[PDB]
């Protein structure tokens, strides 16, 4: 109830009274096991009563990966469980583990939720299925052989309910010119609210460019303060957009209009009313 | 020593925050502003402020003023709640945050709706800093109420440490976090406002903080693509190639566990990043004493990983330059062209991953190239020495990485690693089996399940199924 524990009131009340009883506090365990090493599986070990079997993962390197799929004759002739009754148990701990394991570095489809509606049981099967290869668009043609030699799916009253239930599926368009060191804050902002509403954008990273120039319908020039003082990669493309000329808007901010680009008019900026600037823009080009 | 004198209370807590009988508006923001200026001081100290500070946070959890300070957040009249909190800051260790998350989730998710004033804003994203870094069940309280909604608006702030919080934040909350509250960030666009403060000028660190947390949403494959889709990504590679982390590094062994799946993914701005920090936290920790964790972590084996079968100079220099700090052979870059190997360039491949003993059983047999890619289960037990059958597992695991990296100029006519590849990128590996059988792209649409398993070598099943729906294809 402190390990495998995702609520703080009953893992406290538990870890209390453990201390009184004078018995170690077991620490909680990480959920995302694909990525264990030697060291978590050890500890792990120890917190379920395989303290005895620990020297022979050890030696034999046991991470994750291979502890997730461990089948019951590397646990015979390898890691030295014997009694048949013994490895029952420890595949009752690995299927506690599986329906609580952390599969996202492991899945793409989102595979652990479709097994659990299903059944919650039927959760600690995602390993299996996707280190196969497996996803949402691919179980439409699995077989009833398939589940069982290569997933591992053993019994066949899981097998046939997953079959059953798997067949039933059945341009740029902007641009941003700025001076480095002064107006590259503003470009940013102003790229992520035309981004959100539904405009791409071709901003800076930092002859290819003057052709994107051309590409993009509209043009915005950021009119930082004392930005063309020093007029350059900013005439080059304005000079382009010029020879276009397709709705070209320089945002006023600061800027006291010390060629033929003065022959415009913009839109100010107000740093505390946004979604109002950004709105009105939206507008105009 | 030193701090026994401190820790002896030189202050009382200031007769306890006036006793907590301030009871005038003007009083109260007083009280606190020396309690605050106090705390700094024994903060910032030589060589006992780290240990001293401990202490002082744990007085004033048995002092109950964490109730005094959570009452004081509520004032109407105190428009200067501001003292209250950025004391909070400082005060917050582990023990103290379980103290707030029990009670504290009240005003402090409430006290996020006063956005307007710089001073108090710059504060709270502070506290909610401190509360990411709790369990997932705190981070999954703060998203759905509000919380992550007040990080993702300070974007558009200037100010240079609340930018700096923000972004700190967001990475707390995905690295501690699960697929539920990873799923809800990109929902919400997070790496999309990650951007312009991905692309700053004034600072460094607002940049590489930001590059963390959009890697660590760059390793869950549910929502890689959206993430790509941002274009915050690109931004990454140049940074750390522009920067250095010998100076500018300036964690615990929890902490670094969860910057070695960086290193172990596929996305090569994810592996620049970890080595990045790997490398700094490297080069301050073994100037700052000794500790072996780097080998119970594991990272040691991945960075071995990240010079071979490397692609990237910058990659493979921060990788290399993290192993020889440590004390640690750097490995040799592998030649691809694997069918033309030799002994000689089997025997160092073992070295790289972990097979230095059954060398020697490789030697006597004349392990080429040609052998090692048609090397089976029985070959190994029989012939070689491995008799673990978990052990000839990781083997081809690790035949599996070299195959999917080898070069096939010599062997293949037809480009089928690339047939291969486009339908999986895991299917690359079978593609010596096949044309050493005498196969290529105009032959495939007559060969059989039979004949791919006991010819060629593809076990599983499911791997077979797909490979013919796909040749039958071509028609």
């Amino acid at each position: 109830l402190v390990s495998y524990s995702t609520n703080g009131t009953k893992s406290a009340l538990a870890k209390r009274a453990l201390r009184l009883l004078g018995e170690e506090v077991p620490r909680p365990i990480l959920p995302s096991v694909p990525s264990w090493k030697e060291a978590e599986v050890q500890t792990w070990l120890q917190q379920i009563g395989f303290s005895k079997y620990c020297e022979s993962f050890r030696e034999q390197q046991v991470d994750g990966d291979l502890l997730l799929r461990l089948t019951e004759e590397e646990l015979q002739t390898d890691l030295g469980m014997k009694s048949g009754i013994t490895r029952k148990r420890f595949f009752r701990e690995l299927t506690e583990l599986k329906t609580f394991a952390n599969y996202s570095t492991c899945d793409r489809s989102n595979l652990a939720d479709w097994l659990g509606s299903l059944d919650p049981r039927f959760r600690q099967y995602t390993y299996g299925l996707v280190s196969c290869g497996l996803d949402r668009s691919l179980l439409h043609r699995v077989s009833e052989q398939q589940l069982l030699e290569d997933c591992g799916i053993h019994l066949g009253v899981h097998r046939a309910r997953i079959l059953t239930a798997a067949r039933e599926m059945l341009t740029p368009d902007v641009f941003i010119s700025y001076r480095r060191n002064s107006g590259s804050q503003l470009a940013s902002l102003l790229k992520v609210h035309l981004q959100l509403h539904g405009f791409s954008v071709f901003i800076d990273v930092e002859d290819k460019l003057i052709q994107s120039v051309m590409g993009a319908r509209n043009f915005v020039l950021v009119l930082s303060p004392g930005a063309l003082d020093k007029c350059d990669w900013v005439h080059k493309e304005i000079v382009t957009a010029l020879s276009c000329g397709k709705n070209i808007v320089p945002i006023i901010d600061g800027f006291e209009w010390p060629q033929a680009v003065l022959t415009f008019n913009g839109i100010k900026w107000s740093h505390e009313y946004q979604e109002a600037t950004i709105e009105k823009i939206i507008r105009f080009l | 020593v030193q701090d026994a004198l401190e820790r002896a209370l030189p202050e009382l807590q200031q007769a306890l925050s006036a006793l907590k009988q301030a009871g005038g508006a003007r009083a109260v923001g007083a009280g606190l502003a020396e309690v605050f200026q106090l705390v700094e001081e024994a903060w910032l100290l030589p060589a006992v402020g780290r240990e001293v500070a401990q202490g002082l946070c744990d007085a004033i959890r048995l002092d109950g003023g964490l109730d005094l300070l959570l009452r004081l957040l509520q004032a109407p009249e105190l428009e200067t709640r501001v003292q209250a909190a950025r004391l909070l800051e400082q005060i917050l260790v582990a023990e103290n945050r379980d103290r707030v998350a029990r009670i504290g989730l009240g005003v402090i998710l409430n006290l996020a709706k006063e956005r307007e004033p710089v001073e108090l804003a710059r504060s709270v994203a502070g506290i909610l800093e401190h509360m990411f870094k709790h369990s997932e069940e705190t981070c999954q309280r703060l998203v759905a109420a509000g919380g992550l909604d007040a990080v993702l608006y300070w974007c558009r702030r200037t100010d240079p440490a609340l930018l700096r919080h923000c972004a700190l934040a967001l990475g707390n909350c995905a690295l501690h976090g699960g697929q539920a509250v990873q799923r809800r960030m990109v929902e919400k666009r997070a790496a999309e406002w990650l951007f312009p403060l991905a692309f700053s000028k004034e600072d460094e660190l607002l940049r590489l903080h930001a590059c963390l947390a959009v890697a660590v949403l760059a390793t869950n494959k549910e929502v890689e693509r959206e993430v790509e889709r941002s274009g915050t990504l690109a931004l990454v590679e140049p940074l750390v190639a522009s920067l250095d982390p010998g100076r500018f590094a300036r964690r615990g062994p929890d902490d670094l566990q969860r910057l070695v799946p960086l290193l172990d993914s596929n996305r090569l701005e994810a592996q620049c990043i970890g080595a990045f920090y790997l490398c700094a936290e490297a080069a301050i920790k073994s100037l700052q004493g000794k500790t072996k964790v780097f080998s119970d972590i594991g990272a040691i084996q991945s960075l071995k990983r990240l010079v071979s079968y490397s692609t990237n100079g910058t990659k493979s220099a921060l990788a290399k330059r993290a192993l020889r700090l440590l004390g640690e052979e750097v490995p040799r870059p592998i030649l691809p062209s694997v069918p033309s190997w030799k002994e000689a360039e089997v025997q160092t491949w073992l070295q790289q991953i972990g097979f230095s003993k059954y060398c020697e059983s490789f030697r006597e047999q004349q392990v080429d190239g040609d052998l090692l890619l048609r090397l089976t289960e029985e070959e190994l037990q029989t012939d070689l020495g491995m008799k673990s059958g978990i052990t000839r597992k990781r083997f081809f695991r690790e035949l599996t990485e070299l195959k999917t990296f080898a070069n096939y100029s010599t062997c293949d006519r037809s480009n089928l690693a690339d047939w291969l590849g486009s339908l999986d990128p895991r299917f690359r590996q079978y593609t010596y089996g096949l044309v050493s059988c005498g196969l290529d792209r105009s032959l495939l649409h007559r060969v059989s399940e039979q004949q791919l398993l006991e010819d060629c070598g593809i076990h599983l099943g499911v791997h077979r199924a797909r490979i013919l729906t796909a040749a039958r294809e071509m028609l």
